[PDB]
């Protein structure tokens, strides 16, 4: 009865949620209409007097045809057809459009639904927020949502898998306006922000899985694997179970540092997992490598500060402790002095379940890593540089200020981002 | 790409047996009585220090008077290494009254 | 008929009791259903110091199994020896301290303590006379440590004269499983020193070696390791349960060992341990038992006796055994290396002997010693915690939960006093 | 680096010593016969003992006949949790009682009609006349009685919270039942008539006056599938008429 | 040959009676029809108390069932044990009270009292020594609150020596079912303070708490609630129906439980109440029977005695072995908890024993307690009544049927008096 609610915002949030809830209906035996010993669907699914397991979540977007495609696709009878929230007009890749006009007209309907979902739940542990970090819906409407559920619901755990925009390649043109302004609001009202990119999983889909022309659907599976590896300590039994507030209180040391970084270790193809020995040393040592990390940033440039290793499957604590020891005595993995322990272990009892005909395979043991590093200041100084170039031109402000938002909010979007970089450099220094 | 890839997916049910193989590797339930067990398996071994010394009057099948000095080693063991464990354990009829 | 009440705290404590209450049940003779199918009368006479009498023969155990999450409290209820614990002696919440000493001791862990004291008062007054309390937990979490230290401060308050055994699972030096580990460890030790009479330190890393270097398995696990921890606990209170040639208790234990009311951190151990390949190959005799008794490799903590110096040392023996050979050889190990034994105590060893070994064993014994090798254990926690407290890391998960800053710097002040208390008898 | 069994690479010998001791513990326990399967597969086979009932010469039911108890299908859709029907009373060890989706006699479901006041083995059972149901356990060779005591705070049903129905070896007035016509406007006039075989009847207690109810919406799980729960309560529709959930068939 | 005539009034009383007459039908062993298919002979030895006798072995219960509307009585007739009651002892009218004490005590109610008084005369005179009548109601309705008290008044006027015992379900603290319940109750205590020799306060809220904290029960029904009232309605008249060592009737309990005249409200409570999965894990010894029958969580009323001071305590223990552990563990209680027992009365516990055990259990016990904590019950009822009479709410209904406003104030008086009268003896 230890449910945590998942809230998905924007096209990116709903599309990675389709992969996230395919697997949920896959791993727990849930045939895709709603019906069907151990385990706990009550953590993520519902019940009724007809055996049906309602996916207790909310998908909200300002684009009608994506949700309409969900209502006409495969999961029609699965999802309950008024907890999928949609609007008639999109934000059109704008912050203020999704913040002061479109957000106001649709937020009361969203908050009504999350009331009647929290009332049936007696063990509400926390919130999963799947939003695009540089879009229109995921930047504006997320900010209203964070403003409202952080005040009304008090002190609950709020974990978000923000879709961080890729550093080199990008889809939008107004991305640093949307990105900086949404992490201003969500800086003080979040507990951990797990950044993922899109170019990196495209690389992993190429070099590790031997299938070319990767699409977004082949990407959201690895996002779905990570969320499943995180949440299955509650869905399933394990040797050393790790609940949801462990990441909340045991990974971040200061209130304005909560920007950890995710990595899924055993990426491998179907023609290679019958064909290779999974070993506990080979899986967690390759997880520390910079080349297979879900945001393009070198952790060798920074220092690790806290880490959390989630193991899942045929894994013994000793092989965890032996492999985590040889990482500790390695010189090239630069580690902070004032946080000398810096590690967490979570054990689950299952192989990760594999999507039908996908690019992954039935690995018997998996490692998920959630580590926060001061090297991510390099990723945010690049967006600092891109904001400086585009705001000195006075470029494309009239779309933002002409929609109710005061131009001066562009200013405090930056000096707090200056201090947040400054706070990352000061925690970034050795003490002696 | 949503309709093409997301399939109603019949037939395949995920494995639940491999839950319980890793359950028992970590728990080690058939191994719990093999950890601290030593020498041979024995269902009955205990006896008191009064009953064998004051009531049972020591070990019956052993040598009652014969005390050999062994050909090799400097010891009169067939009173010491006997280690009396004969007969039933300490039992005098209180399981009968309970 | 002197009564011991056992307490479990958290996921560590529940798994200890899951692996301890099977040892006593297989030794006393209690089946999974509670009915006494023993093999002798000399197990049933003192069935009182443990499992309580209920009609039908059911010998329902006397243990308050507590946990702030509804996770492991179930693992026990649904296992080999799970249907034995009264289905109400289980106090399980739903939130979870979440590896934090703060909300496990002050805000969320302080609502469940009324439900435990309602249970503890319920079954500790039904006994004829209470010998004392005992509790097992880990210092590494927020449930075993947070609510365990609040519960131990309560049950000391109403019952001051009772003796108290606490089996803390101290952090490992090399491999730690928690980033906030030296926060939950130091502030637990402060609550531990004025509220206990004797404390044994258990190490996760030190017992990994024994199942690999002594018992020789490639895959040692928690289940294979908690049996070792439960072996010494069933090996300490034997003279309360069984007769013998030199009988003791938890107080003849206590008086001989701890000299001063702060220096009560001991060295647990279990003597007859060898691999399954040396099964029929080894003579389970006193020279093969006392020699391995004092070795640093057979120690259930991360301490080395070779760098420190003992204060008092102790053992209880089991089985039908003469003991001139544990009066000569315990005197030899007292005399062969006087560098490791204290000078101003003339006789450092105590001896006590029971008459029944555990089932499967013919002659067993356990180890206990007060040593200044707990010094390196506590200063390692001290150097690890002060290295993080200077930069004010993870305080807002300890400050925003109703805890002031001042008991943090009092926590280091008390432990710095205790390390200095072991400094004066180093040499 | 991590090769498996039967290869001598690193701590091979103690791993081999694990093999024989486990093996020997099996092989000792195997040929004696104390495994769970061989203890449970003989508990299954003697309960699921293939045998045949006693066919009635007429359409009526005589005493001493080894008879079935089957609850038929219903269009009842008040709660859409619904075991599909043709439910038959069965043995339920963990001894309890439950239904089962079985139409053929399998031994644990066969019930012998015994005599409470009658004496002759051959005579017609009539409506409103007390009778006791009987069943023999697997390799027990001893008669059980279908009984149900009153509802208190100590002894009641498992899933539902109403009065239970259980098995005892003792004889009393608590294990006797009487048959009733399912039409209450015609039940009283059918007191002197004997019971037909494959017809709807109501089985009510005599110390309690609660009928054998066949709760379907609650599912019990044992070693034979989802099996519902049988209890003791009279269910009445708006027009005080026993509800579908109360009928039974003495099919033979 | 002492006999106790039952008088169930109101829906609540006709549902407390459905269970009591089924519980007392097992104790003695009478099947629905009315015959005796039991076992022991000490079961038909004292059937006279709560059972008459007709043709053959018929035992028609001595009960006059009363309800203003004819719906609740109808449910009973057509229930499991309904063909046991005599069809004539079912006195029901046609209209109801509509939750109005006025109607029940003045209008539709004094038009039925005549026919109910006729049957309570044909079932009382039809017996020799009558221990006394007995009523089961729910102060907070209309028939049970008004007619209940109208009868309780006109039965003490004709039989003024018989013991008027009443089991009243007082309005709950928080749990509110009827909205005009403050009034009905406040106007129905002035009568139950001067026309009863032993009244019991069985609030429904306390009942739910013993079916949640003690008897772990996910879904408590009104039958479980009714069972807990019937069980504590068979223990007070247990030494009159079954042999005993230290006997105790319904008077030898008042005599030693009602300190001064007025005070006569008692807080009941059972003893062997354990769960279903926790039923085979608890040894049922005398120690583990007093611990629960004195613990506040068990009190079947909503006035924790800790807040007050027991002026007297009873304990109709039922079971065999019980003659040294009983007293030793009954003086113990009065010695440890020594502030929850008045000092102006030396011994404060009335011990009793019935050597016949309640079917199933090996030993049970019933604690009738007169704590001055019952002064809370009335206090809340008044705090609420006074809140509505101020802004004259609903008064129209009451004032219309026929009732001056003086009556209402007179009531608040009698009540406020009892509370202060209690406070002094504390
Ligand atoms: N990694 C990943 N990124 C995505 C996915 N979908 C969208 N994005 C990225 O998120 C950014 C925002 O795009 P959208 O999600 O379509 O925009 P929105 O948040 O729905 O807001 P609107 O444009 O107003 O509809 C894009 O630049 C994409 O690069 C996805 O499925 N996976
Ligand atoms: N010896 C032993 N230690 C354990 C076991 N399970 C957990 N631990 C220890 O407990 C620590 C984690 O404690 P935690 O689960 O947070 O305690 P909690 O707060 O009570 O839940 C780890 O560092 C382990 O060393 C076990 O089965 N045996
Ligand atoms: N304890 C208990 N209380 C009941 C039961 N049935 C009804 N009640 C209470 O009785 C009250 C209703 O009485 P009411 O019908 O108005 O009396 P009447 O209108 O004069 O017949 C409600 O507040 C219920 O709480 C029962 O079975 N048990
Ligand atoms: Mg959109
Ligand atoms: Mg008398």
């Amino acid at each position: 009865m230890r449910e945590c609610i998942s809230v998905h915002v924007g096209q990116a949030g709903v599309q990675i949620g389709n992969a996230c809830w395919e697997l949920y209906c896959l791993e727990h035996g849930i045939q895709p209409d709603g019906q069907m010993g151990d385990d706990s669907f009550n953590t993520f699914f519902s019940e009724t007097g007809a055996g049906k397991h309602v996916p207790r979540a909310v998908f909200v977007d300002l684009e009608p045809t994506v949700i309409d495609e969900v209502r006409t696709g495969t999961y029609r009878q699965l999802f309950h057809p008024e907890q999928l929230i949609t609007g008639k007009e999109d934000a059109a890749n704008n912050y203020a459009r999704g913040h002061y006009t479109i957000g106001k007209e649709l937020i009361d309907l969203v908050l009504d639904r999350i009331r009647k979902l929290a009332d049936q739940c007696t063990g509400l542990q926390g919130f999963l927020i799947f939003h695009s970090f540089g879009g229109g819906t995921g930047s504006g409407f997320t900010s209203l949502l964070m403003e409202r559920l952080s005040v009304d619901y008090g002190k609950k755990s709020k974990l978000e898998f923000s879709i961080y925009p890729a550093p080199q390649v990008s889809t939008a043109v107004v991305e640093p306006y949307n990105s900086i302004l949404t992490t201003h609001t969500t800086l003080e009202h979040s507990d951990c922000a797990f950044m993922v990119d899109n170019e990196a999983i495209y690389d992993i889909c190429r070099r590790n899985l031997d299938i070319e022309r990767p699409t977004y659907t082949n990407l959201n599976r690895l996002i779905g694997q990570i969320v499943s590896s995180i949440t299955a300590s509650l869905r399933f039994d394990g040797a050393l179970n790790v609940d949801l507030t462990e990441f909340q209180t045991n990974l971040v040391p200061y209130p304005r540092i909560h920007f950890p970084l995710a990595t899924y270790a055993p990426v491998i193809s179907a023609e290679k997992a019958y064909h290779e020995q999974l070993s506990v040393a080979e899986i967690t040592n390759a997880c520390f490598e910079p080349a297979n990390q879900m945001v393009k940033c070198d952790p060798r440039h920074g220092k690790y500060m806290a880490c959390c290793l989630l193991y899942r499957g045929d894994v013994v604590p000793k092989d965890v402790n032996a492999a985590i020891a040889t990482i500790k005595t390695k010189r090239t993995i630069q580690f902070v002095d004032w946080c000398p322990t810096g590690f967490k272990v979570g054990i689950n009892y299952q192989p990760p379940t594999v999507v039908p005909g996908g690019d992954l395979a039935k690995v018997q043991r998996a490692v998920c890593m959630l580590s926060n590093t001061t090297a991510i200041a390099e990723a945010w100084a690049r967006l600092d540089h891109k904001f400086d170039l585009m705001y000195a031109k006075r470029a494309f402000v009239h779309w933002y200020v002409g929609e109710g938002m005061e131009e001066g909010e562009f200013s405090e979007a930056r000096e707090d981002m200056a201090a947040l970089e400054k706070d990352y450099e000061e925690v970034g220094m050795d003490s002696v | 790409i949503y309709r093409k890839e997301y399939v109603p997916f019949p037939g395949h049910r995920p494995d639940q047996i491999s839950r319980w193989y890793s359950k028992r590797t970590v728990e080690g339930l058939p191994y719990k009585y093999l950890i601290t067990h030593h020498q041979e398996p024995s269902q009955r071994y205990l006896i008191s220090t009064y009953d064998d010394h004051y009531n049972r009057h020591n070990y019956h099948p052993g040598l009652p008077e014969l005390r050999t000095w062994n050909r090799h080693k400097l010891l009169w063991l067939p009173e010491k290494a006997d280690f009396p464990l004969l007969g039933p354990p300490t039992n005098y009829g209180l399981y009968e009254q309970l | 008929m002197r009564e011991i009440v056992h307490l479990q705290a958290g996921q560590c404590g529940n798994q200890i009791g899951a692996k301890f209450w099977e040892v006593i049940s297989d030794e006393h003779g209690i089946d999974p259903t509670g009915t006494y199918h023993g093999d002798s009368d000399l197990q049933l006479e003192r069935i009182n110091v443990y499992y309580n009498e209920a009609t039908g023969g059911k010998y329902v155990p006397r243990a308050v199994l507590v946990d702030l999450e509804p996770g492991t409290m179930d693992s026990v209820r649904s296992g080999p020896f799970g249907q034995i614990f009264r289905p109400d002696n289980f106090v399980f919440g739903q939130s979870g301290a979440g590896n934090n000493w703060a909300k496990g001791h002050y805000t969320e862990g302080a609502e469940l303590v009324d439900s435990v004291l309602d249970v503890v008062r319920k079954e500790a007054e039904s006994c004829d006379c209470l010998q004392g309390f005992q509790l097992t937990h880990s210092l590494g979490g927020g449930t075993g440590s947070g609510m365990g230290t609040l519960l131990i401060s309560k049950i000391r308050e109403e019952y001051p004269d009772r003796i108290m055994n606490t089996f803390s699972v101290v952090p490992s030096p090399k491999v730690s499983d928690t980033v906030v580990e030296p926060y939950n460890a130091t502030l637990s030790v402060h609550q531990l020193v004025e509220n206990t009479d004797e404390t044994y330190c258990i190490d996760n890393e030190a017992l990994y070696d024994i199942c690999f270097r002594t018992l020789k398995l490639t895959t040692p696990t928690y289940g294979d390791l908690n049996h070792l921890v439960s072996a010494t606990m069933s090996g300490v209170t034997t003279c309360l349960r069984f007769p013998g040639q030199l009988n003791a208790d938890l107080r003849k234990l206590a008086v001989n060992m701890v000299p001063f009311p702060r220096l009560h951190f001991f060295m647990p151990g279990f003597a007859p341990l060898t691999s399954r390949g040396s099964q029929q190959y080894r003579a389970l005799t006193v020279p093969e038992l006392t020699q391995q008794m004092f070795d640093a490799k057979n120690m259930m903590a991360a301490c080395d006796p070779r760098h420190g110096r003992y204060l008092t040392v102790a053992a209880v023996f089991r089985g039908r055994m003469s003991m001139k050979e544990v009066d000569e050889q315990m005197l030899n190990v007292q005399n062969k290396n006087s560098s490791y034994f204290v000078e101003w105590i003339p006789n450092n060893v105590k001896t006590a002997v029971c008459d029944i070994p555990p089932r499967g064993l013919k002659m067993s014994a356990t180890f206990i010693g007060n040593s200044t090798a707990i010094q390196e254990l506590f200063k390692r926690i001290s150097e690890q915690f002060t290295a993080m407290f200077r930069r004010k890391a993870f305080l807002h998960w300890y400050t925003g939960e109703g805890m002031d800053e001042m008991e943090f710097t009092e926590a280091e002040s008390n432990m710095n006093d205790l390390v200095s208390e072991y400094q004066q008898y180093q040499d | 680096n991590l090769y498996g069994p039967r290869v001598r690479i690193g701590n091979w010998n103690e791993d081999v010593y694990l093999e024989e001791e486990i093996m020997k513990d099996f092989l000792a326990k195997r040929d004696k016969g104390q495994l769970l399967i061989q203890r449970n597969r003989r508990l299954k086979e003697n309960l699921l003992r293939p045998m045949q009932l006693s066919v009635s010469e007429d359409g009526y039911i005589h005493y001493g006949d080894k008879v079935m108890l089957v609850s038929p299908d219903h269009p009842e859709t008040e709660a859409d949790l619904f075991l599909p029907g043709d439910l038959s009373l069965c043995m339920t060890p963990d001894c309890g009682l439950s239904a089962a989706q079985t139409k053929i006699p399998v031994g644990r479901n066969t019930f012998t009609i015994l005599c409470a006041a009658g004496e002759v083995i051959g005579q017609v059972l009539r409506y409103g006349q007390n009778f006791r149901l009987g069943i023999t356990g697997g390799f027990d060779d001893r008669m059980l009685y279908l009984s149900s005591d009153h509802r208190t705070l100590l002894k009641s049903s498992k899933r539902s919270w109403l009065q239970e129905v259980f098995l005892t070896h003792e004889d009393s007035y608590l294990n006797c039942w009487q048959a009733a016509f399912p039409h209450p406007q015609l039940r009283l006039e059918y007191e002197g008539s004997p019971v037909p075989a494959n017809t709807k009847i109501l089985i009510t207690h005599c110390h309690t006056n609660r009928g054998l109810v066949a709760h379907r919406h609650l599912f019990l799980r044992t070693y034979f599938g989802q099996e519902a729960e049988v209890a003791a309560h009279t269910y009445l529709d708006s027009h005080r008429v026993e509800k579908p959930k109360n009928h039974w068939m003495l099919v033979t």
